[PDB]
């Protein structure tokens, strides 16, 4: 965010709480493994 | 009381402004992540 903006106390507590709510680790399992191409005898 | 307060004058406002400065207002409102209002205002503009 530019500097002595509004918006960076919240991103700042945004970020915080969608890490610990476990959204951020979601969303990245759902972007490159999920998706991913590979996974007998 | 150690109360934190925001103070916010809504008397002013152009009737043709009307929606706009309300929007900025409450958005500005929920940035700061105030889920706590007093209106302290007659039955009009409480209805507004």
């Amino acid at each position: 965010t530019p500097k002595g903006s509004s918006l960076g106390t919240p991103v700042n507590l945004a970020v915080l709480k969608l890490s610990e709510q476990g959204v951020l680790d979601k969303l990245k399992n759902k972007w490159w493994y999920d998706k991913g191409e590979c996974g007998e005898k | 009381k150690k109360w934190q307060v925001t103070a916010i004058n809504v008397g002013n406002i152009n009737n043709d402004k009307k929606d706009e400065t309300y929007r900025s207002l409450f958005q500005d409102l929920e940035l700061k992540k105030e889920r706590r209002v007093i209106l302290d205002c007659e039955r009009d503009k409480v209805n507004d």
